[PDB]
């Protein structure tokens, strides 16, 4: 078997301005033979998003974990999670576990509730954080979606322009694998609306 | 320290604790439970004056431990929910083993062991709780009453009352039931526990709740609206003297 | 010696309860009061502040007033040292049950495990019991709202409308009278600032001397809508009731 | 070693081989293979002989227990079930055990449960066990019979036994049969395989519809 | 499981003299074929007159040797000063219940004042040896016949601390995983005396 | 009757608790051991009492070994004693396998009375009530050490103890005092029977058994040995001669 | 486990008629350098038992502790009793025995043979043997490592039953204990030149010489003189 | 492994397990229920080692009604399932690891929608209209995506599931012996004792 | 790392009679080439007429040993002096066997006795435990030499007169000690010219109801 390759999965993410665009894969397999072209792996927290690649498996144990660290934290403080807090929490949850199991690629995307800035951040199984302000991204195909992103993005861009990126660069970053084609989001975020968009994409 | 001398004996053989655990029994509600022989009904009161409040928010007074094993109580709330849920686990625990069904005695040795358990051994105090279990072992006709003691004492009984007005409701039972020949019908076990409980909780079919259990699993708790119809014929018969 | 320096007092009494349990009872209603009303379309929390000054901050009203839940919170009568404990353990009993099975925790579920607790106090140990008795204001999709109350002694029960902490039996006797099921938010309000004048007896009563909070549909939720007022939005009610007091 | 059990009418079939070897030269044509817990169940020896030794002694104290404290007559069902969790408990700390857990009590009838090493329990009319069991099978399955006669189902019993003891070199010293009822356990005798391979051989006509 | 791993100059001694007992090392540390250091102490004090030479591996030495500090410490405090002979047994314990990961060759040696200077030998896998003065390290072997034949008891301090500069710069010399500073370290009742020499000097000289 | 004689949970405002100074008052009515430091070495005596013919002589000993050169008798409560002698043993025996070395005496000093003053701080672990003399010979000399019920102790170079304290202490001082501190261990021996059986004469409604030992470091080549033979034969005859015989 | 590093090589004995003979070097190799000349590997325990230990020197020194417990804890409780129930061989013996066998089913044995050597006051000669292997046994010869290959039939000739024993005598068995050792230091290098030598009388008790050196000695070099490094040009 | 198979249908939920374990020659065992009723709308199917499969299932089926009667309601299948996947995904990191993958055909009784849940041995969840385990996906696949399309009554997942069956035993060389049809809706579990064209 | 467990040779012989059960052995103890004793047997009388070898790896067997001998001071202790009948020795053996089978163990035992009836009985263990009671049992190195032989002149299977030897038999002999000692004589005797695990001595203890009784040959030596 594969360590984290069975299901795939990609993610990336990019700064706008006074927005942020995060994109993933809908992609569940069985070893190369893709089941379901349906299994969302973007999640909140308040309002900071988080994004998680990897197995399955994983993805679920940490989303119902960081249901939890976030809930008593909500509780006490009668406030909600902030990008920056949720990045120092993130990395001390995955250091514990970097002697467990673990074999995962979240990206983090928000808006702070407290300077109004674009915020977004990177995280490997290994949890080297990954400081950026321009994109991230995280999964198999990330060398290539580092190119991809690299050349074809433009700083200081607005939803609809912000899109058509993250739309093209994940749409053909994807075509060279199988592993994360059937289907394929994007999610556009502002803070005061976010807007879910399907594309229409390759499959075996 | 709290590992010792919460119960000992006396020089006169009393137990401390068990002595006030007795007397939490005496206060509270009352249970009472009379088999037929094809039925076994447990009657209860649930006692308030207070009007603001809703049968669907206070806890009902028989509680389900199977579909076929049931569980009345008087005493503490508090305790008793302690005993609840040893007995839920002992259930389960003995379907996964022996692969049968639960056997309601079985089910009355576990919850008997704990309540012995914390009055001969210290670092926790005794319970002021009295129970009746009661249910049908799969493949049987014959019902199954027991009644078990904060002392950890159990024994199977064909009637038989706790809490206020004990006195009264045995006197019933010895004039009006026999262990030879109870009930033979259903309608007549339920006329003869209604009989018993109305004669002591001072009110009408609003604080007598009756739970009839017919063979393995069919439970029905008639309503006060049910009860109601035989309270009126009970008015009927008792004014053939008056 | 020192087998003999045991208090010897989480023993039961012949009154049917232990010593400690029934004394304890007592300083609860030597502290603050908490007032629940379960109205048919909300449920209203009126508690009166113990002190009140301007060496205290004043702007602060959440001192009894701890939202558990998304949809479930609770009021305090009693000490703030004594509630913390019980506090945060039923929220973490809350997300065990909401991370078991999926979903979040019924009204009589919670209870009943903070229950277990205040009478485990004193079954283990030795230890003294709590000083707190809480009323609990939730809504859960199987029962429609839950009011309910439980005390130190680990009996609980649910109500429609109970007061606790000091002056029970004259808030209660009061609301069982006035008390209707057509009732709204705005109905309840009125009577709730209505029977906390009875009990209290002064010139005027003050927009920060009250803790106050109800838990209605909402207009956002076909959920429920915790809404935590501080004395500023007290004070703006004050003057729709037209009830100055 | 190839044990088989089926169930029939008149209670139940258990057939086992005896045998134990130094080299391929049979050293003693003797060993037990049915463990007699006590008279109402047996376990049948195919598995590990410390294994099964032990648990099965273990699973003897348990039905002593059950019948002494709670009153009340143990079922297969338990019997099979009590040894399957503990099984699972010892699985991959070495354990090799293949045993079928036989009983016939008032509540069930006759009941066989196949209990292995992988923890796994079956309910079934028929199991065999073994490494001869292929072909054990093959001549249990072409006259299979459920409503049959005691004695004429320890000939075929026997014969299936016989079938596996010819082709399979880890059978044959001799067999056992025994006969399984709701009181207890009869034996029916032990008998030498070269007195039984010629009668068979010429009888049977199966393997041997012309004669080899 | 560590990942890399460190070795010492290897040629150690402690010669005995007039009064006491002058204590000589190379120093050196290398990770592989990288000069982690030119200069080190692993001129180890673990009592005021009692001092060691520690070779084999950095990392593991270093880790006992601390350990043994701390139990010296603790000793002197509340059972009197230790003797050479005590402090070597501390040492072996910890190589010996965990010689599953450990790599010490340990000299250490230390002056009393009713049995003057003392040398006490512990080699890897941990046995306490009591000798008039030893070499060690696996250096050592070659210059046996050197040692044996100049070894001599009551010499001068002038004449010691020639032997002690010129054995090592000549076992520095011939043997490769050796190099860096000679330091030395004189124990006699008047305190600790500390002498480093440099490449260039020794080499020299 | 004061928690100050019930419990040692708390400090005194005698600066001790009673069941501790009582522990003082009970080796002192007891029975009689001396030690004698000498230039070379220490000597160790103890009066044995008979009180039947029923006893054997010489098959019941006081003075038990710690290692083999350190010697330990002790006067005051039986049980205390062996109690306290068996962690003597232990604490030995580990320095002996940890330093490879025999234990030093102020070393060995202060892990017993590390234990004594421990079974001194808890209010329900019985204090030790027995006062050890003991002592042997290490590597910078000989030593003589008492050890007392309430953790106390120092050197001495003379030491006395018991019923015939009064009288032990006064001909122990003399001898002391006219001697460099003991003079010859060989002398010391004949001296110490002189001490024990003059200690006798404040108890003669029971007979005694003298029982010596010596541990020299010259003189015994740094061992501890039990005092027999032709050496216990003469230090008798000097004893008998003085005090009249 | 416990691996070589330094080593002790080769513990010999036989019994006589009124005793037994025990001689072994004193050596601490560290492989084929002879680092350590002196050290000990003869340790008597009490005045009628020598306990020699082969095989590791750091392990025996893990031995050599615990044997310094059992010294002063068999005149503890009774310093009366110090060959009637304290230090025999049969007891010295078992208190061993006892560790390795712990040690070893644990599956991290001690590194050592041993033999346990006394003549027992209350008894007979006593001759047994323990090893990291967990082979025991009793016999008239015993030696352990090397030995146990070499010197042992050489000692073996001399008693080999129990037969023999009553036809061995002091003269005959001291010989031979020496002889034995002579044969180690010629046909092994690491077995020191400097050996002690410890004879055991029952009527006599123990005598422990120590610094004897192996001696009839043997110059074969001399007949293969034919040059080995003049180097002719 | 164990062909184990399903189809939503607009109604319900058909689950298809295999009826034999053969062994070589020929079939050892053929009366194989490879599938456990938790509750009266709880069912799960299995797949794995054989031994798992019940003791896994009984530990399983006993928690749940443990919570059935101690909250005085029967559990939603999505309570079933949280609580069925978190334990899988802690047995992996201990010595012994449960390796059934499973299949839970569900009636949701509250809300009146059927939903079906492939979990495996490891943790992955998933919700399908069809699923297959192993190597069987690769040639049913095939036939579900092109010849069905929902909305589609129960009888024609009968029809479908069969003719998947049959390809099944044809082309891929395991052996499982066709398949006994379980069928999960409001009414309960109910057998099909047919599998002749169905 | 290490693995000191082997084994090691040694040959014992076990035979159950009516009356009368006999547990014979070889006296040399060897690893390899090397003979370790010559006098030295791996049987032992462990009492309350309970005879024992535990044939094998000396290690394992002198451990296993004490195990039961301290077992057996403990039974008798608690349980009024009982006697611990061949039954009861037997289970024990098994349990301390299980208790490590964790651990690598290497002896083939065999415990001959009496039962309580007077009647012979011969177990046998593997080194994991099991036992069943065999009629004559070989244990050790030599086993599978011995077997074939002490089946024809024992058990009477195999072995067959003249005349068809298929309807015409030799019975299994009515035993008596006398006749079986000469059986035991003749197979150790032969043994000594075929294994190097066998020879120095033989011991045979005989199981009586008269008590245990020692019986003593020389085997093969220079």
């Amino acid at each position: 078997s594969d360590p984290s390759s069975i299901n795939g999965g990609i993610v990336v993410a990019m700064t706008g301005k006074d927005c942020v665009a995060i994109a993933c894969d809908l992609r569940l397999g069985s070893q190369s033979l893709g089941v379901s072209n349906k299994f969302e792996k973007i999640f909140h927290y308040g309002h900071v998003f988080l994004g998680i690649t990897g197995l399955a498996t994983d993805v679920t144990t940490l989303n119902e974990m960081f249901r939890y660290k976030t809930n008593l934290y909500k509780l006490k403080e009668e406030r909600a999670i902030e990008p920056e807090t949720f990045t120092q929490l993130v990395s001390s949850s995955l250091y514990e576990r970097r002697f467990g199991p673990y074999f995962v690629g979240p990206v983090v995307a928000g808006i702070n509730s407290k300077s109004g800035k674009p915020f977004i951040a990177g995280f490997d199984l290994i949890g080297c954080i990954d400081e950026a302000k321009d994109f991230i991204v995280s999964g198999t195909a990330s060398d290539q979606l580092f190119g991809m992103c690299e050349s074809l993005y433009e700083p200081n861009l607005e939803p609809e322009d912000l899109f058509e990126t993250i739309s093209q660069a994940l749409l053909n970053a994807a075509d060279r694998d199988a592993l994360s084609g059937w289907g394929a989001v994007v999610y556009i975020i502002k803070k005061d609306e976010v807007v879910k968009r399907y594309l229409k994409m390759r499959q075996d | 320290g709290y590992d010792r001398a919460l119960s000992i004996f006396s020089p006169d053989g009393h137990i401390f604790q068990v002595e006030y655990a007795l007397e939490a029994v005496k206060r509270g509600t009352c249970a009472v439970g009379v088999k037929g022989k094809n039925c076994v009904v447990l009657g209860c009161e649930r006692r308030s004056t207070l009007k603001l409040q809703d049968t669907r928010i206070t806890p009902s007074k028989v509680s389900k431990i199977d579909s076929h094993v049931v569980l009345s109580f008087s005493g503490l709330n508090a305790d008793s929910r302690i005993l609840i849920e040893k007995a839920r686990v002992e259930a389960q625990s003995h379907r996964l083993t022996l692969e049968d069904p639960v056997t309601v005695e079985y089910l009355t040795r576990y919850v008997a062991g704990v309540q012995q358990r914390y009055t001969q051994s210290g670092g926790v105090r005794p319970f002021g709780v009295s129970t009746l279990i009661a249910g049908f072992d799969p493949r049987d006709d014959e019902p199954k009453l027991y009644q078990t003691e904060p002392s950890g004492i159990y024994s199977s009984w064909s009637a038989q009352t706790i809490g206020r007005n004990s006195k009264t409701v045995r006197e019933f039972l010895e004039k009006n039931y026999d262990r030879k020949e109870p009930p033979a019908t259903v309608e007549e076990c339920v006329k003869l526990t209604v009989r018993s409980l109305l004669e002591v909780v001072q009110t009408g079919a609003k604080n007598i709740e009756i739970t009839v259990v017919k063979p393995d699993s069919d439970i029905v708790a008639l309503s006060s609206e049910e009860i109601n119809q035989y309270v009126t014929q009970i008015e009927q018969e008792k004014q053939e003297q008056q | 010696g020192s087998r003999r320096y045991d208090s010897r007092t989480t023993i039961f009494s012949p009154e049917g309860r232990l010593y400690q349990v029934e004394y304890a009872l007592e300083s609860i209603s030597h502290a603050g009061t908490a007032i629940g009303i379960m109205a048919s379309d909300g449920i209203v929390l009126a508690a009166e502040r113990k002190v009140t000054s301007t060496l205290l901050e004043q702007d602060t009203s959440t001192e009894k007033l701890y939202k558990l839940n998304d949809k479930i919170a609770v009021a305090v009568a009693g000490l703030t040292a004594d509630a913390e404990i019980l506090i945060n353990t039923a929220r973490i009993h809350a997300q065990n049950y909401l991370k078991t099975y999926n979903e979040d925790i019924p009204v009589e579920i919670l209870v009943r495990r903070l229950s277990d607790i205040k009478q485990g106090y004193t079954q283990h140990g030795g230890l003294r019991p709590f000083g707190v008795s809480f009323i609990y204001a939730g809504y859960d999709d199987r029962y429609g709202y839950q009011l309910y109350t439980s005390n130190p002694s680990g009996n609980y029960t649910g109500w429609k409308a109970i007061s606790v902490g000091a002056n029970t039996s004259a808030a209660q006797t009061l609301l069982q009278m006035d008390y209707k099921d057509d009732m709204k938010v705005d109905d309840a309000i009125e009577l709730a600032l209505k029977t906390l004048s009875k009990t209290t007896d002064s010139s005027a009563l003050t927009y920060d001397r009250l803790e106050f909070a109800t838990i209605r549909k909402g207009a956002n939720d076909g959920e429920v809508y915790q809404k935590i007022f501080k004395p500023q939005e007290i004070k703006d009610i004050l003057v729709k009731t037209g009830i100055t007091k | 070693t190839t044990t088989l059990a089926f169930r029939f009418q008149g209670g139940i079939i258990v057939a086992v081989d005896s045998r134990a070897t130094a080299g391929n030269w049979v050293a003693s044509q003797t060993v037990k293979r049915v463990i007699e817990i006590n008279p109402f169940l047996l376990g049948t020896m195919a598995g590990g002989a410390a294994d099964c030794q032990f648990w099965e002694t273990w699973l003897g104290s348990q039905c002593r227990l059950h019948e002494l404290r709670e009153k009340e007559r143990i079922s297969v069902a338990a019997a099979s079930k009590i040894l399957s969790n503990l099984v699972y408990q010892y699985k991959g700390a070495g354990l090799s055990m293949g045993t079928m857990i036989c009983g016939y009590t008032r509540k069930e009838g006759p009941t066989i449960y196949y209990v292995d090493s992988d923890g796994t329990r079956l309910k079934g009319d028929i199991f065999c066990v073994g490494s001869g069991q292929t072909f054990a099978y093959g001549v249990l399955d072409s006259n299979y019979k459920w409503d049959l006669s005691v004695e004429d189902a320890l000939y075929l019993g026997k014969r299936s036994i016989l079938a596996a003891a010819h082709r399979d070199a880890y059978s044959g010293g001799s067999v056992n049969l025994y006969h399984v009822t709701e009181d207890g356990w009869i034996y029916h005798g032990n008998h030498d395989v070269g007195e039984l391979f010629w009668k068979v051989k010429e009888e049977e006509g199966s393997f041997n519809n012309v004669i080899g | 499981l560590k990942k890399g791993e460190v070795s010492l100059g290897t040629s150690i001694m402690a010669v005995t003299f007039k009064d006491g007992v002058i204590l000589g090392a190379d120093s050196r540390t290398t990770t592989g074929a990288y000069i982690a250091n030119r200069v080190t102490d692993k001129l180890t004090r673990v009592h005021d007159k009692i001092w060691c030479c520690r070779s084999g591996s950095a990392a593991d030495t270093q880790a006992i040797a601390d350990i043994v500090q701390y139990h010296l410490e603790l000793y002197t405090s509340q059972y009197g000063t230790p003797s050479t002979e005590t402090a070597a047994s501390v040492f072996k314990e910890l190589c010996y219940e965990n010689k599953d990961n450990l790599t010490a060759g340990i000299i250490v040696a230390g002056y009393d004042d009713k049995n003057k200077g003392e040398v006490y030998t512990i080699p890897l896998g941990g046995s306490v040896h009591k000798l008039p003065y030893a070499i060690a390290g696996s250096g050592s072997t070659f210059i046996y016949g050197y040692c044996d034949k100049n070894f001599r008891e009551n010499m001068s301090k002038e004449e010691t601390v020639d032997f002690i500069k010129h054995s090592l710069s000549q076992a520095i010399k011939w043997d490769g995983s050796s190099g860096g500073v000679i330091r030395m370290v004189v124990l006699t009742a008047a305190g600790v005396e500390r002498l480093i020499f440099y490449p260039d000097e020794y080499e020299q000289l | 009757g004061t928690g100050y004689d019930l419990s040692n949970s708390v400090f005194s405002p005698d600066g001790r608790n009673f069941q501790v100074e009582y522990a003082v008052k009970a080796v002192e009515n007891g029975t009689t051991s001396i030690g004698i430091k000498c230039n070379d070495g220490v000597v160790f005596a103890v009066e044995k009492l008979i009180t039947s013919k029923l006893l054997v002589p010489q098959k019941n000993v006081k003075i038990q070994v710690v290692d083999r050169h350190i010697g330990c008798v002790y006067s005051g409560l039986i049980p205390d004693g062996r109690h306290l002698v068996n962690r003597g043993r232990e604490e030995a025996a580990s320095f002996k396998k940890l330093y490879k070395t025999p234990i030093p005496i102020p070393a060995f000093a202060d892990r017993l009375g590390q234990y004594v003053q421990a079974h001194t701080l808890y209010n329900s672990v019985r204090p030790f009530g027995v006062s050890t003399i003991f002592g042997g010979v290490d590597k910078n000399g000989a030593h003589l050490y008492m050890l007392e019920p309430s953790g106390s102790y120092w050197g001495y170079k003379g030491a006395a103890t018991g019923k015939g304290r009064q009288s032990a202490k006064a001909e122990l001082e003399k001898l002391v005092d006219h001697h460099p501190e003991g003079l010859s261990a060989r002398e010391a021996v004949k001296q110490a029977a002189k001490i024990i059986y003059l200690a006798h004469e404040d108890n003669k409604e029971k007979d005694f058994e003298l029982e010596i030992s010596w541990c020299s470091l010259s003189e015994t080549n740094g061992l501890h040995k039990f005092v027999k033979g032709d050496l216990l034969q003469e230090a008798i005859d000097f004893a008998q001669k003085e005090i009249n015989g | 486990t416990q691996q070589p590093i330094v080593t002790g090589t080769s513990v010999i004995s036989m019994k006589y008629d009124n005793g037994v003979i025990i001689a072994a070097d004193n050596l601490g190799s560290y492989g084929s350098l002879l680092r350590f000349n002196g050290v000990e590997r003869l340790i008597p325990v009490g005045d009628n038992t020598v306990v020699g230990i082969s095989g590791d020197i750091s392990d025996m020194q893990h031995i050599e502790r615990l044997l310094k417990d059992l010294v002063t804890e068999n005149a503890y409780d009774n310093p009366l009793a110090d060959a009637e129930e304290a230090l025999e061989p049969s007891y010295i013996f078992e208190y061993l025995a006892t560790v390795m066998y712990q040690r070893r089913s644990k599956m991290n044995p001690l590194w050592n043979a041993i033999i346990v050597a006394g003549v027992q006051s209350n008894g007979d000669q006593f001759l047994r043997y323990v090893n990291l292997l967990g082979v025991t046994y009793s016999s008239p010869t015993l030696a352990t490592g090397f030995g146990a290959h070499m010197a042992n039939p050489l000692l073996r000739k001399v008693v080999d039953r129990e037969s023999d024993i009553p036809k061995t005598t002091v003269q005959v068995a001291e010989e031979a204990i020496v002889n034995a050792m002579r044969v180690l230091y010629y046909r092994d290098a690491r077995s020191s030149r400097n050996f002690s030598l410890a004879i055991i009388d029952k009527n006599t008790g123990l005598t422990f010489k120590k610094n004897l050196q192996v001696e009839n000695m043997k110059w074969d070099f001399a007949k293969d003189i034919k040059g080995y490094g003049t180097q002719k040009i | 492994m164990d062909i184990i198979l399903g189809i939503r249908v607009q109604d319900s939920v058909i689950l298809a397990s295999s009826k034999a374990v053969t062994r070589g020659i020929s079939v050892l065992k053929d009366s194989d229920d490879k599938t456990r009723q938790l509750s009266p709308h709880t069912l799960m199917s299995f797949a794995g080692e054989a031994g798992d499969t019940v003791q896994f299932a009984e530990y399983i089926q006993a928690n749940i009604q443990l919570y059935s009667i101690r909250e005085d309601y029967e559990l939603s299948p999505q309570a079933v399932s949280s609580f069925v996947r978190q334990e899988l995904a802690k047995s992996i990191r201990s010595r012994r690891p449960y390796q059934v993958n499973v299949l839970i055909g569900g009636y949701d009784k509250k809300k009146n929608k059927p939903e079906l849940y492939q979990i495996d041995y490891l943790g992955t969840k998933v919700e399908l209209p069809y699923g297959a385990h192993g190597y069987s996906g690769f040639y049913t696949f095939s036939l579900l995506d092109h010849h069905y399309r929902p909305d589609m009554t129960t009888e024609e997942g009968l029809d479908l599931l069969k003719l998947c069956v049959q390809e099944l035993e044809k082309r891929m060389p395991m052996d499982f012996k066709g398949v006994i049809v379980k069928i999960v809706d409001k009414d309960g579990i109910r057998q099909v004792d047919d599998f002749q064209a169905q | 790392q290490f693995n000191p467990y082997g084994d090691n040779g040694g040959t014992i012989l076990g035979i159950a009679g009516e009356d009368f059960a006999v547990l014979a052995g070889d006296t040399r103890n060897i690893t390899d080439y090397s003979i370790n004793s010559r006098y030295e047997p791996k049987v032992f009388d462990c009492g309350d007429n309970i005879v024992m070898s535990a044939n094998g790896f000396a290690a394992d067997g002198d451990a296993l040993v004490k195990r039961f001998k301290n077992s057996v001071k403990w039974y008798h202790f608690d349980h009024n002096d009982k006697k611990l009948s061949i039954n009861s020795a037997a289970r024990n053996i098994q349990h301390l066997l299980y208790g490590k089978r964790f651990f690598p163990y290497y002896v083939h035992t065999i415990i001959a006795g009496l039962d309580e009836d007077g009647k012979g009985a011969v177990y046998s263990f593997d080194p994991v435990g099991s036992y069943e009671r065999e009629q004559c049992r070989a244990g050790g190195a030599a086993a599978s030499l011995i077997m074939p032989f002490l089946d024809n002149q024992v058990n009477f299977k195999n072995q067959y007169e003249p005349g068809t030897n298929g309807k015409v038999k030799k019975p299994l002999k009515y035993l008596s000690v006398e006749e079986v000692i000469k059986l035991v004589r003749d197979s150790f005797t032969s043994a000594t010219e075929r294994h190097i695990q066998v020879g120095d001595g033989l011991e045979i203890l005989i199981v009586t109801k008269d008590g245990v009784r020692k019986e003593f040959y020389e085997l093969k030596r220079d």
